[PDB]
């Protein structure tokens, strides 16, 4: 099986900058049967390059493929706004076709610390016997961020879930939401609910908290 | 290479 | 122009078998290679296998050999993917893809690489039953407010604010799959603090499978 390595898995680049994406094969790819695809969230993949360097009609000529053997490169001469997306290489030089794990090309912008908000459970939800506590980390860059829940200063584990938006098309930031879930009965055993946030843009962690009932 | 089969078909049909 | 149209999303029980269909129009169906590629949520593309309809010759990735069947029906220009013994890790968007051609129309020399893609079919492997969400407020310089759309199945839900009049500063997060097997989704928006007394914020939530259509006013 030919393993295709796309490293790095993410590139942060400025609008208008040149991009070069590497795809290395664990063994020679027969007849240069190497393709590149673009994929945007919620869309099917789109063929950009086939046979290492051939470009289908309709594909912008700012995309070019090069390389042979084990060493392949996708070059984007100048990043347009729509070029920030995920790129996959694929080899089809053996009956077993394989894909690289993809490289996300995302927009580099200035560092932005998260703006943090915490939300107690609603009265409506509490009536139903469950408590969801929500923490919002809004409009931060770069994407790496961490949230920790503390309940009466006890570090929580296993009772939260989080998810992250796609990079904002307008200001190139990310947001993250984390939800802590307890039964109403367990929620009512504790006073202080806190979420603690770390990020490159913060010199020290930010904690937002509330006291249950107040 | 399974991937080559349709090229061969195309050729021999031409 | 070649068009590939797939069958609709389907929820499947663990251990069951799923059949996904892909109906082609334009170009030649019988003499071009049709493949299936899947994408698990938040993960990469994986080639599963393919068929060349004229010759009834299949080609499966070793990882799926013994668990999949790909067939082609020339009378309807439809290709089929069978995937058996389903497990949660088979939850994915399944794509059919046809190789491109050079030229110069859609009947030229084949290129092997996948130029033509179906719209995808979401197969969700789950024991859960259809359930409508509850919609709870996230009550509010800059203030944040939002709605928590909790405990629904299957995907998707959609959320707008003020019937679509409010989009600036709105962030609607990807759903999370809870231990219960039900999804939860949060949508938030930031607004000026001064606007809280005077402007109304309503999250419009739509979950079509349960016919849950809720407009929740979020207030301090
Ligand atoms: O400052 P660095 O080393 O990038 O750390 C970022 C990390 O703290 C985000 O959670
Ligand atoms: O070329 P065929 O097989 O007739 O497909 C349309």
């Amino acid at each position: 099986e030919i393993v295709l390595t796309q490293s790095p898995g993410t590139q942060s680049l400025s609008p208008g900058e040149r991009a070069t994406l590497s795809c290395r094969a664990s063994q020679s790819v027969g007849n240069n049967k190497l393709a590149w695809y673009q994929q945007r969230p919620g869309q099917a993949p789109r063929l950009l390059i086939y046979g290492a360097s051939s470009r289908p009609s309709g594909v912008a000529d700012r995309f070019s493929g090069s390389g042979s053997g084990t060493d392949f490169t996708l070059t984007i001469s100048r990043l347009e706004p729509e070029d920030f997306a995920v790129y996959y290489c694929q080899q089809y030089g053996q009956s077993l076709s394989t894909f690289g794990q993809g490289t996300k090309v995302e927009v580099k912008r200035t560092v932005a610390a998260p703006s943090v908000f915490i939300f107690p459970p609603s009265d409506e939800q509490l009536k139903s016997g469950t408590a969801s506590v929500v923490c919002l980390l809004n409009n931060f860059y770069p994407r790496e961020a961490k949230v920790q829940w503390k309940v009466d200063n006890a570090l929580q584990s296993g009772n939260s879930q989080e998810s992250v938006t796609e990079q904002d098309s307008k200001d190139s930031t990310y947001s993250l939401s984390s939800t802590l879930t307890l039964s109403k009965a367990d929620y009512e055993k504790h006073k202080v609910y806190a979420c603690e946030v770390t990020h490159q843009g913060l010199s020290s962690p930010v904690t937002k908290s509330f006291n249950r009932g107040e | 290479n399974w991937f080559d089969i349709t090229n061969w078909l195309w050729y021999i049909k031409k | 122009q070649v068009q590939l149209v797939q069958s609709g999303a389907e929820v499947k029980r663990p251990g069951s078998s799923v059949t996904v269909s892909c109906k082609a129009s334009g170009g030649s169906f019988s003499t071009y290679a049709l493949s299936w590629v899947r994408q698990a949520p938040g993960r990469g593309l994986e080639w599963m296998g393919g068929v060349i309809p004229l010759l009834t010759i299949t080609n499966y990735a070793p990882r799926f050999q013994g668990r999949i069947t790909i067939t082609a029906d020339r009378s309807t220009s439809t290709a089929y993917l069978e995937l058996n013994s389903l497990r949660p890790e088979d939850t994915a968007v399944y794509y059919c893809a046809r190789e491109g051609t050079t030229g110069w129309g859609w009947l030229g020399k084949p290129i092997g690489a996948f130029a033509h893609w179906g719209q995808g079919t979401l197969v969700t492997v789950s024991s859960a039953s259809t359930k409508g969400p509850s919609v709870f407020p996230l009550a509010p310089g800059t203030a944040a407010l939002g709605c928590l759309v909790k405990d629904y199945f299957p995907e998707p839900v959609t959320v707008s604010w003020n019937s679509g009049a409010l989009t600036s500063g709105v962030h609607t997060f990807p759903a999370v799959l809870q231990s219960s097997g039900l999804y939860s989704l949060s949508s938030v928006v930031t607004v000026p603090s001064s606007s809280l007394g005077t402007q109304t914020y309503i999250c419009n939530v739509n979950h079509k499978p349960s016919n849950t259509k809720v407009d929740k006013k979020v207030e301090p």
